[PDB]
RNA sequence: GGAACUUUACCAGAUCCGGACAGGAUGAGAUUGACAGAUUGAGUGUUCUUUCUCGAUUCCCUGAAUGGUGGUGCAUGGCCGCUUAUGGUCGGUGGAGUGAUUUGUUUGGUUGAUUCCGUCAACGGACGAGAUCCAAGCUGCCCAGUAGAAUUCAGAAUUGCCCAUAGGAUAGCGCAUUCGGUCGAAUUCUUCUCUGCGGGAUUCCUUUGUAAUUGCACAAGGUGAAAUUUUGGGCAACAGCAGGUCUGUGAUGCUCCUCAAUGUUCUGGGCGACACGCGCACUACAAUGUCAGUGAGAACAAGAAAAACGAUCGAACCUACUUGAUCAAAAGAGUGGGGAAACCCCGGAAUCACAUAGACCCACUUGGGACCGAGGAUUGCAAUUAUUGGUCGCGCAACGAGGAAUGUCUCGUAGGCGCAGCUCAUCAAACUGUGCCGAUUACGUCCCU
């Protein structure tokens, strides 16, 4: 075994006694501003999902989320809802991903 | 009375040179016969290191061992079927009698 | 319960692989050539093939019956269901065990090494052997241990062919200073009936039909 | 008295010191399946003998 | 790297010396002939040494070959 | 498990090395051994036979080999006739590996 | 080499002789074994008190002998690993040197290849390479009551007008579909499946290709199931290493201990012990996601016992079905089947899919489960230092993609995903195989090693 040349008992007591913690951190990390999105819906708020969000060509519910500063959940319920009173009409549908867009005329 | 011949062997020339004397044998006797079943071929698998010490590379052993089986069905009776059985087989090469009802 | 076939098998493996070792040991001095068994319903007939058919029968079949006995208690015979008997090896030469044994008795018997190792491999190769290689290793020349091989003939060392061309065998000698290794290989010439060769051509061999 | 206390763990006949090789007797790696109940090392030995081939 | 061994080379130069007549051009009737005026393990050298003796063919038409003798 | 074998038992091993010239036992220390002698059968613990056969393996009474956890002793002429002597069985007498 | 006891080799203690045999002193009283009390960790005759039993097997002492997972792998055998995954190695006779030595075995092209062609003071050989062998893909004969299929009779089910709570896209335009419990019959057959010998592929065919200025070959395309060692393995020369193993063996020389033993059993503990450093894995850091549902769906495999025990079978082994159930899981029971192409099994694996109109919505958060608490069941002679499941809690334990460094890999491959065997009474973050989903990049080079 490679037993280190003049390494003493003394020695390697004070090599684990200080090696508790100190060395760590290898990552910059570089945090991030939190993101403040209500999960209910406000009368303002309501308000222009029902009004400014149709006539949008693309229409998806985290891009919604990223305009009126709401959760996605209920960003996928209010495009659901202007779906079923045929406001706006849904292009592409599966189990995890919805896509919507503006009715014509 | 259907009988029913059961040949089992590690060596694939000797089970078989029983089998197509077995089915010789009974159209001398002229009995019907339902054709010898190629059963399938199992092999027994053993793997093991090389060394007795654990040095070195781990480098292993495959060990197989190979079982062919054939079953003969045949319309005789018992004394007809030993007339069949009544010759000399090779080493290790069994042969099983069998009544199927 | 019937044992299932593939634990038959290795009742029978096993079976074969003690009976192997209890005649090596018990036939050492002559030179035992293998054993073969043929089980009947009514017995089991035990072959015993070795170079000195009197030595291992004695007299009036006495050590033949002694085996039978040993046979007999040690797997649990039923009397009259198993019978031994004893063939000659046809060429002595050729078998690797015979060989083996004897060059192990040389050796015992304080004869010199290369003398020995080499009136082995002469005598193989009267008996119409392609090839022959005897290795002898241990404390021959002092304490520090050598091997050394004697070869003469043809020998093929790679592919699965040379273990059907060549009969191998190894074995102890149990020397004043240790214990001895001796190794003989003998690769066997083809045989038309294939009694005591291959009866298969060469895998490289190519032989053309001459013309008639 | 002492006579039953020899070996009255061995006699148990449960764990690693029940089971031993059928050629010499170790209890140290030792194949269990098809029931062979031989050494490693034995076995490699004596693989040809019990019918086992090395291919592939 | 499919070069024909020594093995195969100087079998299929036996072949031609010996049935010259009865070999032709083509790989399929060639290793006809081989397959019975021949004796070998395997069949992959019958194989190689019947590409061969066809190559040998090919050549011997265009002029003389060294390594094989036609009296 | 204990090696003093009784007197009895001694006698009816001597008597079944005799009529049979060869005893085969296994080499393990728990465990019985097994013999016939003639009629009925009897049994003798493995290690009390392995003890009496150390007896007449070191006063040349028989020949030992060893295979598999297996014994195999065999009696030599000088050990037959001391069982001859031993058992009082009258000259003539031979075990079944002699006897034709 | 996944150690609860055993294993087990270590530690604290207690038994046995498994000191054969030979020579002496006792001796038909040599000895063996023991209930009760106490000695003790031991309702352990170990020893002791007290006697009974045994019987010539044994004790006493001298030599000896045996056993040992004792030493020494730098005394060895055998086996293995490595040099060393590449193309290497060696005689005979002849030539050349005073000789070690050299030639052969060389250069040119080619090839993975000392593979070939050519040249030639070398000519003839031998081994390794190649060939052989084993599995995959295509196919022939054989073949089935241990594999299946298609028809024909019957018996049952749907049956046409129907447009989802918003309901898009995606084949049908002489007889309409289903129904492995409808456990229904009859007939026919080998399309799938089983497999012992075969066939099949080799540079075979073609370039106004490279090369050729003979050749050996090469590159693209063709034929084809497969197009270059077909793919993946197994085997693998000669010289070695003071490489590993005296902990596989009744493989072993020398040496060590040997009756309060380094033998062998039994009890308990340890091998797991934690300021720390390192190798290899497992699980993660989440939305190309986590949960809760639903669908369709593999392959390799393993399954029970004796000269024992009960009345030649029957029980151990693996399972399916039912029950438990008039109310959690894990259990526990009963019945039947399977010696294994027969039962498991129509093998309902997990990645995966879902137009599931499902919850979450970027946060150390329904990510992540480390750590710990209480109940209960099972394996075992024994669960404390949790053996292992299952239930509810803890989750405020780090971890948000990892510095310098560094491993493996070319196509059904990497990566991902499970399953079986093996160790196994109980216990896989292991290995050995197996199939499933399935790419990016390169078709090179000698810069680094
Ligand atoms: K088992
Ligand atoms: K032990
Ligand atoms: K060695
Ligand atoms: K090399
Ligand atoms: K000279
Ligand atoms: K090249
Ligand atoms: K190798
Ligand atoms: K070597
Ligand atoms: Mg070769
Ligand atoms: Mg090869
Ligand atoms: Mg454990
Ligand atoms: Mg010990
Ligand atoms: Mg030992
Ligand atoms: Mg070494
Ligand atoms: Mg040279
Ligand atoms: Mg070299
Ligand atoms: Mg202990
Ligand atoms: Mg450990
Ligand atoms: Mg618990
Ligand atoms: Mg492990
Ligand atoms: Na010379
Ligand atoms: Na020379
Ligand atoms: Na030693
Ligand atoms: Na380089």
């Amino acid at each position: 075994p490679p037993k280190a040349g003049q390494t003493k008992k003394a020695k390697m007591e004070a090599a684990n006694k200080g090696a508790k913690k100190t060395t760590k951190k290898w990552s910059k990390g570089q945090s991030r501003e939190a993101l403040q999105n209500a999960v209910m819906f406000d009368k303002e708020t309501y308000d222009k999902l029902r009004s400014e969000v149709p006539k949008y060509k693309l229409i998806t519910p985290s891009i919604i989320s990223d305009r009126l500063k709401i959760a996605v959940s209920i960003a996928a319920a209010g495009l659901k809802q202007l779906c079923r009173e045929k406001l706006i009409r849904l292009v592409s549908c599966s189990s995890k991903t919805r896509v919507y867009t503006r009715i014509v005329q | 009375q259907t009988v029913r011949l059961t040949i089992t062997s590690r060596n694939a020339k000797a089970v078989e040179s029983v089998t197509s004397q077995l089915l010789t044998r009974a159209r001398d006797e002229k009995v019907t016969i339902h054709g010898p079943v190629r059963l399938p071929t199992r092999t027994l698998k053993i793997t093991t290191r090389k060394t007795p010490c654990g040095n070195g590379t781990n480098t292993w052993d495959t060990f197989e061992l190979k079982i062919y089986k054939r079953i003969i069905d045949l319309h005789a009776p018992t004394e007809q079927v030993k007339k069949i059985t009544s010759f000399t087989m090779e080493s290790g090469v069994d042969v099983s009698i069998t009544i199927l009802d | 319960g019937p044992l299932s076939k593939k634990r038959m098998i290795i009742r029978d493996g096993v079976f074969y692989a003690e009976l192997f070792e209890f005649l090596k040991r018990e036939l050492a001095e002559e030179g035992f050539s293998g054993v073969s068994y043929h089980v009947t319903t009514l017995r089991t007939e035990i072959v015993i093939k070795a170079t000195k058919t009197r030595e291992v029968l004695g007299v009036n079949g006495r050590r033949i019956r002694e085996l039978t006995a040993c046979i007999q208690q040690r797997f649990n015979y039923k009397e009259g269901k198993l019978q031994l008997y004893v063939e000659r090896v046809e060429v002595r030469g050729l078998s690797a065990m015979a060989q083996v044994e004897s060059l192990r008795f040389k050796l015992l018997s304080n004869l010199q090494v290369r003398r020995a190792a080499m009136g082995i491999i002469r005598y193989v190769m009267e008996s119409g052997a392609k090839g022959c290689e005897v290795t002898v290793g241990g404390k021959i020349k002092g304490q520090r241990a050598k091997s050394m091989t004697f070869r003469d003939g043809y020998m093929i060392k790679s592919g699965t062919a040379h273990k059907s061309f060549v009969d191998s065998a190894c074995r102890h000698c149990y020397m004043r200073a240790g214990c001895i290794g001796v190794k003989v290989k003998i690769m066997l010439p083809g045989d038309s009936t294939g009694r005591n060769g291959p009866s298969e051509p060469l895998p490289d061999v190519i032989t053309v039909i001459e013309p008639k | 008295g002492h006579l039953d206390q020899w070996r009255s763990r061995q006699k148990i006949g449960m764990g690693k010191g029940a089971r031993c090789c059928v050629i010499c007797s170790n209890q140290k790696a030792l194949i269990r399946k098809y029931e062979l109940n031989v050494c490693r090392q034995c076995f490699r030995e004596n693989a040809e003998h019990i019918g086992f081939t090395k291919l592939r | 790297g499919k070069i024909r061994t020594k093995t195969v080379k100087r079998a299929s130069r036996q072949v031609v010396e010996k049935y010259y007549s009865k070999l032709n051009f083509d790989f399929y009737q060639n290793k006809r002939v081989i397959m019975d005026v021949t004796i070998a393990e395997s069949k992959k050298l019958k194989n190689k040494i019947a590409g061969y003796t066809t190559h040998i063919m090919k050549r011997l038409a265009r002029g003389p070959v060294r390594g094989i003798s036609l009296k | 498990m204990s090696t003093y074998v009784p007197k009895p038992s001694r006698d009816n091993v001597y008597r079944f090395f005799f009529t049979e010239g060869v005893i085969a036992c296994k080499k393990d220390r728990m465990g019985t051994w097994t013999g016939t002698l003639g009629g009925n059968t009897f049994t003798v613990p493995c290690i009390q036979v392995m003890q009496l056969m150390r007896s007449l393996k070191s006063r040349n009474l028989i020949k030992e080999q060893y295979a598999w956890r297996h014994y195999y002793w065999t009696l030599n002429d000088e050990g037959i006739a001391y069982m001859r002597s031993y058992l009082h069985l009258a000259p003539s007498a031979m075990p079944n590996t002699q006897k034709p």
